[PDB]
């Protein structure tokens, strides 16, 4: 952690099924052919580690 | 009708937090206005950071967040960096697809 | 990657007309909404116009009502914005934007922008 927030650590938030790709996650029934947006999510989510947590 | 207000400018020391705000002239900001936030550096096309109130794009630094305040939208920075100096714009939807941009809030780093 | 390339901007005479165009690539065109934005130099972004995913509906900022027309050709993966009685006051960089959001009113992916100068 650091004063301005340490955001260098990622975790996977979305995946098709249970267990390092960045393929856009299709939440809906509409194919996500390269563009992220509604029901097309980037699969990774950053942590917000701060000295104040 | 098309009146969206923002604080004209903010100045924040590196590592400090920044709160940018955005509100309409009528009612209050809700998810129904699907608010957007953009960041534009001089000489460049604007980059979208926040969409549909709080969703972040893959190219959006995790440092930014689309929280809501007292009936108005905000864009909060968890730790300002020199790379964040830009004009920020907010965009609100209304009764139809006629979005209204805010005047713009210039954010600089001390 | 996902890209939008706009052009057609030029130095034109006021009172005349100008047709701008945007070519899309890297994604399926017929899946999303297309948005237009203009930015006068020294000013922030304004909102100009939109169009429905299937082309059945168009939408405009009141300031361009009756003056701007939007249509697209999904067979060419491109869209057009044409404006009549073009004003000298309307000097701006026009941007092509792709809207993949929930309501489809604002863009997530933006082109570099085409400059429209009227004189």
């Amino acid at each position: 952690s650091k004063v301005g927030g340490n955001y260098n650590y990622l975790y996977r938030l979305f995946r098709k099924s249970n267990l390092i790709s960045t393929e856009i996650y299709q939440a809906g029934s509409t194919p996500c052919n390269g563009v992220e947006g509604f029901n097309c999510y980037f699969p990774l989510q950053s942590y917000g580690f701060q000295p104040t947590n | 009708q098309a009146v969206v207000t923002q604080e004209p400018s903010l100045t924040v020391s590196p590592g400090g937090t920044v709160t940018l705000t955005c509100g309409s002239s009528t009612g209050a900001v809700t998810s129904g206005h699907y608010p957007y936030w953009f960041q534009q550096k001089p000489g460049q096309a604007p980059r979208t950071l926040i969409y549909d109130t709080s969703n972040k794009h893959s190219w959006t630094p995790a440092r930014f967040s689309g929280s809501l305040l007292g009936g108005k939208a905000a864009l909060t920075l968890s730790g300002a960096r020199p790379e964040d100096e830009a004009e920020y714009y907010c965009l609100l939807s209304y009764s139809g697809a006629r979005g209204v941009f805010g005047g713009g809030t210039k954010l600089t780093v001390l | 990657e996902v890209q939008l390339v706009e052009s057609g901007g030029d130095s034109v005479q006021p009172g005349g007309s100008l047709r701008l165009s945007c070519a899309a690539a890297g994604f399926t065109f017929s899946s999303y909404w297309m948005n237009w934005v203009r930015q006068a130099p020294g000013k922030g972004l304004e909102w100009v116009a939109n169009i429905k995913q299937d082309g059945s509906e168009k939408y405009y900022v009141d300031s361009v009502k009756g003056r701007f027309t939007i249509s697209r050709d999904n067979a060419k993966n491109s869209l057009y914005l044409q404006m009549n009685s073009l004003r000298a006051e309307d000097t701006a960089v026009y941007y092509c934007a792709l809207s993949s959001g929930y309501s489809g009113y604002a863009g997530n992916y933006w082109g570099q922008g085409t400059l429209v100068t009227v004189s």
